[PDB]
C-alpha cells in the first residue's frame, strides 16, 4: 500500500483506490499515512503531480521522438508541471464521510486556478507548463515561478467529476444512492468468529480406538444423506460453469 | 355490465389471475429495532435490516395516516 510499485515511490493513482471508487482498503491508520504522504511530498502551487520524474509535456526531451534515453539526470526534475485531477479528487473524499472545512479549503484552492470560456462556464485545463525560459531558477526555488496553460483542456472527467462533486456538496443528492451496495462501512470492524470441526473414522477399527481414549466419532456410514468426497472433484466441477458452444 | 369472457383485468372487481382462481403471492418485508437483536439473528443465519440503515425510507406508526386523513375534507364556509 505504501508504495504504488517497486519502481515507484509514489503515484498520487492510489487516491482513487482509497477514495469515491472502489473503496478497498482497511487499517484507517494507512489510510491517513498514505493521504499525508501524498500531501507532504506531491502538493505544488496550482495543482498536484503524479509521480516523480515524469518529463510529459516538457521544454525538453524532443518531443517528437520516443523511448527516454537513459540521461535523465537533471533533465526531468522540480520541473514536473501539474494536474488538477488529483486536486478535485480531494473535494469529493472530503465531502463523502463526515469532513467539510477541508472541503471549503478545496474548493477555494480550486477556484482561484479555473479558467473561464465561451458562455461563461466552469473549464478544468489539464495542466500548467513551465515557461522554457524561466528554468534555471526553478531548480533553487522550486514550486515559485509562474506556469501557463498548455495542452488540450475539453478535459471530459474532471469535470464531470466536479461538477458530480459540486452536486453532492449543494445536497440535492444523499451519499447513500451513489452507492446503493453501502460501500462506506468497510472500516467497520467485524469481533470474531466461531469455527465448526466435524471429526469422523475411515472404518470401525479406527471408530473403536477412538472410543477408547473417550472420543466419540460416527465413519462414512451411518450418514448416508450426506457425502465426502475430494476437492479436485469439485474443481473439475466448477470448470464447466459458463459453457457456450 | 361486463360478459363473461372480459372480466380478466378489471379493477377492484376481479383479480388478474381469472374469476375461478386464487394464486396471489405477496411481498414481505424485514426491519429489525436494534443493532443487537439484529447481530443476534445473523449470528443464527437470519437476515434482517436495522431501522438507521433505510435513511431514504421512513416507517411511521398507523396515527399518522389517521391525522392526515383527518386532516383533509376541511371547509370554513360551511
Amino acid at each position: 500500500l505504501p508504495r504504488a510499485s517497486t519502481s515507484k515511490e509514489v503515484d498520487a493513482s492510489l487516491l482513487s483506490v482509497v477514495s469515491f471508487p472502489a473503496f478497498a482498503v482497511e487499517d484507517s491508520q494507512l489510510v491517513e499515512l498514505t493521504k499525508q504522504e501524498i500531501i507532504t511530498k506531491l502538493q505544488g502551487r496550482y495543482g498536484c503531480c503524479r509521480f516523480l520524474r515524469d518529463g510529459y509535456k516538457t521544454p525538453k526531451e524532443d518531443p517528437n521522438r520516443l523511448y527516454y534515453e537513459p540521461a535523465e539526470l537533471k533533465l526531468f526534475e522540480n520541473i514536473e508541471c501539474e494536474w488538477p485531477l488529483f486536486w478535485t479528487y480531494f473535494i469529493l473524499d472530503g465531502v463523502f464521510s463526515g469532513n467539510a472545512e477541508q472541503v471549503q479549503e478545496y474548493k477555494e484552492a480550486l477556484e482561484a486556478v479555473l479558467i473561464k470560456g465561451k458562455n461563461g462556464v466552469p473549464l478544468l485545463p489539464e495542466l500548467y507548463s513551465v515557461p522554457p525560459d524561466r528554468v534555471d531558477e526553478e531548480y533553487q526555488n522550486p514550486h515559485t515561478v509562474d506556469r501557463v496553460p498548455m495542452g488540450k483542456l475539453p478535459h471530459m472527467w474532471g469535470q464531470s467529476l466536479y461538477i458530480l462533486g459540486s452536486l453532492m456538496a449543494e445536497g440535492f443528492l444523499a451519499p447513500g444512492e451513489i452507492d446503493p451496495l453501502n460501500r462506506r462501512f468497510s472500516t467497520v470492524p467485524k469481533p470474531d468468529v466461531v469455527v465448526q470441526v466435524s471429526i469422523l473414522a475411515e472404518t470401525e477399527e479406527i471408530k473403536t480406538i477412538l472410543k477408547d481414549k473417550g472420543i466419540y466419532v460416527e465413519t462414512i456410514a451411518e450418514v448416508y444423506p450426506i457425502r465426502v468426497q475430494p476437492a479436485r472433484i469439485l474443481s473439475h466441477i466448477y470448470s464447466s460453469l459458463g459453457c457456450n458452444n | 355490465y361486463v360478459p363473461l369472457k372480459d372480466q380478466r383485468n378489471v379493477s377492484m372487481r376481479f383479480s388478474n389471475q381469472g374469476p375461478l382462481e386464487n394464486d396471489l403471492v405477496v411481498h414481505v418485508a424485514l426491519i429489525a429495532e436494534s443493532q443487537r437483536l439484529q447481530v443476534f439473528l445473523n449470528t443464527y443465519g437470519i437476515q434482517t435490516q436495522t431501522p438507521q440503515q433505510v435513511e431514504p425510507i421512513q416507517i411511521w406508526p398507523q396515527q399518522e395516516l389517521v391525522k392526515a386523513y383527518l386532516q383533509l375534507g376541511i371547509n370554513e364556509k360551511l
